[PDB]
RNA sequence: UGCGAAAGCAGUUGAAGACAAGUGCUUGUCGUUCGUUAUAAAUGGCCU
């Protein structure tokens, strides 16, 4: 896991999160949290099984 | 079913296109390398284009087109240019040829040769008896 | 006259009335009517008698492309 | 008058047997009656089927030449 | 400009691309500058076997323009897609749609490609690689498409609903490109 | 059930519900007979190519 | 690996995102999600298919619209397990109006090719002795309903 | 039968309107019916005129109990389909349509006379036990 | 297309202009008009 700052935006605060899966999220910055999952690699999933690294 | 474009002095891969369905048995260029032509199983010949001078400087393949002529397997694929000629000729388990253009292979006129053109004649016929 | 596709005859005694994919041949080579197209593939085309022509002819798995019928 | 918008006629006579009922009806008569209606029911058949109607190389070949 | 069939503007607002009669012409025009100016008659374009089948295939439905004018996409009734290079009107076919493509938007980077028909389905083509992304079982068929952010984080869609013959029923559907799910219907 | 009828059928007149007992029946029968005029479709038909190839 | 048991029963947020599994689709599904018209036909004439299951493919081919689609493409040699299953599919009445239909198609769509198959000709000739069986069945199923209103 | 056929023949060529008597002979039976309408009915206009006749007269009276105009315009369906339909006189489709009309009520007869002809048999069958 | 029940009962599908192709003539077309109630077919099928 890591964060991660726009380098123009500096508003933008976000961090991803990944592990021995196909899919990735996303979690932008207190009553919930906004996630999103990235979980589409458009016609190369063959190349990646796994977002872990 | 893939064509890979490999950069040759680091020998690295530049470009990876998942185009045909099934073996692709055999390649062309022509004379400029502006244009790759790749045939096998699925009896598909596929064009691939470098044409455009932002292509050439950025040195990016293109999967223009696509044509189904054959009836079978594309076994074999060749490519000829010179002033006045220009033919794009394939051939296959269908037993016959196919000439195209390679300039115009998109939309220029295609021809299908005979199967047999009995040049010589393997058949003989006796008017006595 | 035959060919692997076409078959004529012409008679030599009389006068007709006046009225892409190959190389372009700007370089040298070197250095009373009856026409047919009816019948083809001919494999050899010739007379058995003055008025018997015989005309012979021709009679695999393929990768599977569909087309689409609606 | 039967035996002599024909199932409105017909509806009517099947109205009929069953007020009629089963003590009333008499032999004789319904002899007359079925064969009737046999008749009608196989002509019934037949019209039917026409009305589904309306609604429905050699190796060697010898030919003379046109010249 | 006089008879105006078809007209679509860049994503950017500032290249107009039109098609006329004056059969018909394809012209691109900067709005703001001077610096593109183009034209050229569509049978340029079209192929010829096109040109020998029926008129469904000569018939242009949907066009989009990039942000730079290099690429022109061209939909046609009969589904397939053409972009041109304006440089050189250089075509190159992309065909999946089998009836009329409705909407067409290029990206801003120019690199992806988004179009919509009767299928109810959207479609991500990746120009690079010439492959494809799809957003199926939409609500309706896609009147048109959009691309709306700095960094394309939304995609705007208009859905017909073309089951209910008496009135257009349209709905605006904001998605999430990131995970492609309704942001707001 | 044709012989129960015949013979029992002064009793099963003077029965008060007929419907709710014999519910069985009245589905049953009801079946077969909406499929007859697919079925005579169907048998036309079936006669119209069976005369075809059997008179060639 | 000491991680998997925990549930975050400690935790502020809990987020749960995966889909349930859904059970896995049949062939003949596949192939029709898939718009295999053909393949999906010749699976439902498969040894130890349900005849429940082989009726749903029939309908849903029709329902789409594709009952033309699917049977272009196909010879005696093909078309015999359709037949074979409409010969016993048309005594059931749930898949008579199915039969029925069909039926009629590969009639009108395989006229020609029936003349010169003798085997595709005994099929029918079957086909005809039982359709007309199930029109006494039916036919007297009128006749004892006929009488059935006759009590009451 | 031979004498009736090239009587029939004639008439077809004569335009006459004894047509309908000639179909209408008893000597008429189904095979010759197969025949005569395989080697003779070689045009279309003689095709035409029997079909409208037979049409007329059966849409006229389509309870008629003689059989026979039945069968030919049964077998005049199944053989000779193909030209049949090649016909685009409009009457042709006008004369079907009244011919369809007329037997299209014969099908909605039958359900009714099934559920007679049941009744009829439990009537029958009733007085057989009581005389026995 | 009108009416009606779902079955069906009556009634329609014309003219001009322009364009393309073939040979002034023929056919086919219309992001052209007036009037009347009035086959298809660019190998092209749905994500994770």
């Amino acid at each position: 896991c890591t964060f991660y700052t726009s380098l123009s935006n500096q508003n933008q605060q976000n961090i991803f999160t990944a592990g021995r899966r196909r899919y990735m999220h996303s979690w932008d910055l207190s009553q919930t949290a906004k996630i999103e999952k990235f979980s589409r690699l458009y016609g190369h999933e063959s190349t990646q099984r796994s977002f872990e690294n | 079913g893939s064509i890979k474009f490999w950069d040759f002095q680091f020998a690295t891969l530049n470009q990876s296109f998942k185009a045909h369905d099934a073996d692709v048995l055999c390649l062309t260029t022509d004379t400029d390398n502006n244009y790759v032509f790749s045939a096998g199983v699925d009896r598909k010949i596929f064009q691939f284009s470098q044409n455009t001078n932002k292509s050439q400087k950025n040195n990016r393949w293109v999967n223009s087109s696509n044509r189904l002529l054959h009836g079978n397997d594309i076994r074999a694929i060749c490519a000829y240019q010179s002033k006045g000629a220009d033919f794009l000729v394939s051939g296959g388990v269908e037993k016959t040829l196919v000439i195209n253009s390679l300039t115009s292979f998109s939309n220029g006129n295609y021809r299908k040769m005979p199967t047999v053109e009995p040049y010589s004649k393997n058949v003989l016929v006796n008017k006595e008896q | 006259f035959w060919g692997a596709t076409w078959i004529s005859r012409i008679d030599f005694d009389v006068d007709f009335p006046i009225n892409g994919l190959t190389i372009t041949d700007e370089s040298n080579f070197m250095n009373h009517f009856f026409f047919t197209d009816k019948y083809k593939p001919l494999l050899f085309v010739d007379l058995i008698s003055s008025n018997e022509l015989a005309i012979i002819e021709r009679n695999q798995k393929a990768f599977i492309q569909p087309k689409l019928v609606f | 008058f039967i035996t002599s918008q024909s199932t409105q006629l017909f509806q009517l006579l099947s109205l009929v047997l069953d007020s009629i009922g089963l003590f009333s009806l008499e032999g004789a008569l319904l002899e007359n009656l079925t064969l009737y209606i046999d008749k009608q029911v196989e002509i019934a058949e037949r019209n039917t089927e026409l009305w589904n109607l309306i609604d429905t190389l050699p190796t060697y070949t010898m030919e003379y030449l046109d010249i | 400009w006089h008879n105006v069939i078809l007209s679509n503007i860049s994503s950017n607002g500032k290249l107009l691309a039109h098609m006329c009669k004056d059969h018909k012409s394809i012209s691109v025009v900067s709005l703001f500058d001077d610096s593109v100016n183009l034209s050229f008659p569509l049978g340029s374009i079209l192929s010829s076997q096109t040109q020998s089948l029926s008129y469904n295939t000569r018939y242009v439905s949907s066009m989009a323009i990039d942000n730079m004018g290099q690429q022109l996409a061209v939909g046609f009734a009969s589904g397939v897609i053409s972009i041109v290079s304006l440089a050189d009107l250089q075509i190159r076919l992309l065909k999946w749609h089998i009836d009329s493509v409705l909407s067409l938007s290029f990206s801003h980077d120019g690199s992806y490609l988004l179009s919509g028909g009767w299928e109810k389905v959207m479609s991500l083509w990746q120009l690079e690689t010439n492959s494809q992304q799809f957003l199926p079982r939409l609500n309706g068929i896609i009147i048109d498409c959009q691309v709306l952010g700095p960094q394309g984080n939304y995609y705007s869609l208009i859905l017909q609903m073309t089951e209910n013959n008496s009135n257009s029923d349209y709905q605006f559907l904001l998605l999430n490109a990131s995970d492609l799910t309704s942001k707001l219907s | 059930v044709k012989w129960c009828l015949i013979i029992h059928g002064g009793y099963l007149v003077s029965i008060p519900n007929l419907m709710s007992t014999l519910s069985s029946l009245h589905s049953t029968l009801k079946r077969r007979s909406d499929l007859l005029p697919r079925l005579l479709a169907l048998d036309a038909r079936l006669d119209c190519t069976i005369n075809k190839f059997k008179t060639l | 690996m000491r991680g998997s048991e925990y549930q975050g029963d400690q935790e502020h947020i809990i987020h749960n995102d995966k889909v349930r599994s859904q059970r896995r689709m049949r062939a003949f599904e596949r192939n029709i999600n898939q718009f295999k018209w053909s393949e999906a036909l010749d699976n439902a004439f498969v040894p130890g298919m349900a005849k429940e299951l082989t009726l749903t493919v029939l309908q849903e081919l029709r329902k789409r619209g594709k009952v033309r689609v699917a049977l272009y493409g196909r010879d005696e040699s093909t078309l015999e397990p359709l037949l074979n299953w409409c010969l016993k599919g048309i005594e059931d009445v749930r898949s008579a109006s199915i039969v029925a239909d069909w039926v009629a198609v590969v009639l009108e769509l395989y006229g020609n090719t029936l003349e010169s198959s003798p085997v595709l000709q005994e099929l029918m000739i079957d086909l005809k002795t039982k359709v007309r069986h199930e029109i006494h069945k039916s036919k007297e199923a009128q006749r004892i309903e006929g009488m059935l209103q006759l009590l009451t | 039968q031979v004498e009736i056929a090239n009587i029939l023949s004639s008439h077809l060529e004569a335009n006459s309107t004894e047509i309908l008597d000639d179909l209408m002979s008893g000597s008429w039976t189904e095979p010759e019916i197969k025949k005569f309408i395989l080697t003779k009915i070689n045009t279309v206009d003689h095709l035409s005129k029997i079909f409208l006749t037979i049409s007329k007269s059966i849409t006229q009276n389509p309870w008629n109990e003689e059989n026979l105009l039945p069968l030919w315009l049964k077998w005049l369906l199944t053989l000779k389909s193909g030209e049949l339909n090649s016909i685009k006189d409009k009457h042709t489709k006008k004369n079907c349509k009244h011919l369809k009309s007329a037997l299209r009520s014969s099908e909605e007869i039958l359900p009714v006379l099934l559920g007679i002809q049941g009744r009829l048999e439990m009537l029958r069958r009733q007085a057989k036990l009581r005389e026995d």
